[PDB]
């Protein structure tokens, strides 16, 4: 149901990790880096 | 010869009862899971090979003394650990979520959980 | 480098057993069982320590 | 289920006493004295 | 809420803002708090830092959420319009060493 119009005007991008369980949260950490 | 360890003096604190609360029916869950995989179906009604079984209802809905058995293992083996002094303390987010608060059976897997090379200790303690 | 240090406590009563080897061995070879050379190496191995 | 519960478990307690400063504490002490022992010992039956 | 829960792995997503420099993080469906402000023609690599308490650790995920074009739409110029997440052979996880 996502706007098509609204896809092709963005610049919005996107990506998510999956941190897997018994794996220590606080130990993760995610972003983005130069 | 086995001498395991005497828990008969050793007594439980009233914090682990929430402990033996969503693991008792974390194993009610499991229960159901490889019954339900063997066929077993929500009749309250016993019968083995038609695969009707009255005890899926969840652990809210089972009855007290259903609720026993299931605990006593786990009451065992809290006595026991405490026998050997383990001292165990709740961390700031365990209370934390506890102040926040037809049966689906969900499973809660646990396999990716790594224990330490002292804790695998322990656990080989228990298991002996 | 990475250790193994005796102590001095270690060191003198080391040589205390230098001293009662010593006092063992003198003028007992006879009455020792034919042991006098395992004295004597005994002793050896204190003298250098 | 205890740890991702959030538990702690631990040891009963942990050392009491740390006797590192004791030169007794060395097995090469207690074995020297061990032999100390056993040299007098040796020289008295000499004797006797 | 805390915690480990298996209906879902713990989703932390990442959302840019190619033309204002937003950087909004989204964790199990709810915004966080956290937001960083980038400078103009700043180039941003998917980056995660993680100690090993598993053998499985994390996972690189490539999709999209409601009106957020996916990562390769930005990445590759030649899919700068195709809605549909991609992930061809030239991206590739990269460590310091």
């Amino acid at each position: 149901r996502d706007d098509y119009d609204f896809l092709m005007q963005t610049s919005t991008y996107y990506y998510s990790v999956r941190i897997f369980p018994g794996q220590e949260p606080a130990n993760v950490w995610v972003g983005w880096i130069t | 010869n086995p001498q395991p360890v005497d828990t008969s003096n050793i007594t439980i604190p009233e914090k682990l009862e929430y402990f033996i609360n969503k693991y008792a029916e974390h194993s009610h869950d499991k229960w159901s899971m490889d019954k339900l995989a063997n066929g077993w179906i929500y009749g309250e009604i016993y019968s083995d090979s038609s695969k009707v079984q009255p005890l899926m209802k969840p652990y809210k809905l089972l009855s007290e003394k259903e609720k026993e058995i299931y605990r006593w293992p786990i009451k065992e083996s809290l006595k026991t650990m405490l026998a050997w002094g383990w001292r165990i303390e709740r961390t700031r987010e365990g209370d934390s979520m506890a102040l926040y608060n037809g049966y689906s059976p969900r499973a809660i897997d646990m396999s990716n959980v790594t224990l330490s090379r002292d804790l695998h200790a322990m656990a080989e303690m228990m298991a002996e | 480098c990475s250790g193994g240090h005796a102590s001095n406590k270690e060191k003198e009563m080391v040589t205390s057993l230098f001293c009662k080897l010593g006092v063992l061995v003198r003028h007992r070879i006879s009455l020792f069982g034919n042991d006098a050379t395992s004295i004597v190496n005994c002793l050896h191995i204190l003298g250098q320590t | 289920f205890l740890q991702i519960n959030g538990y702690a478990v631990s040891r009963g307690f942990k050392d009491l006493e740390l006797d590192t400063p004791s030169i007794e504490k060395r097995f090469a002490y207690s074995f020297l004295q061990q032999l100390i022992r056993y040299v007098d010992e040796a020289h008295q039956y000499i004797l006797e | 809420p805390g915690q480990g829960r298996n209906n879902n792995g713990l989703e932390i997503g990442c959302v840019v803002d190619a033309a204002s420099g937003l950087l909004t993080f989204i964790a199990n469906g709810k915004e966080l708090s956290t937001y960083y402000q980038v400078e103009p023609s700043t180039k941003l690599f998917p980056a995660v830092f993680a100690q090993a308490t598993s053998p499985n650790v994390f996972q690189f995920e490539l999709g999209r959420i409601k009106n957020v074009m996916p990562l390769s739409a930005g990445l590759f110029k030649s899919e700068h319009k195709n809605p549909v997440p991609q992930c061809p052979p030239r991206l590739h996880v990269q460590f310091l060493s």
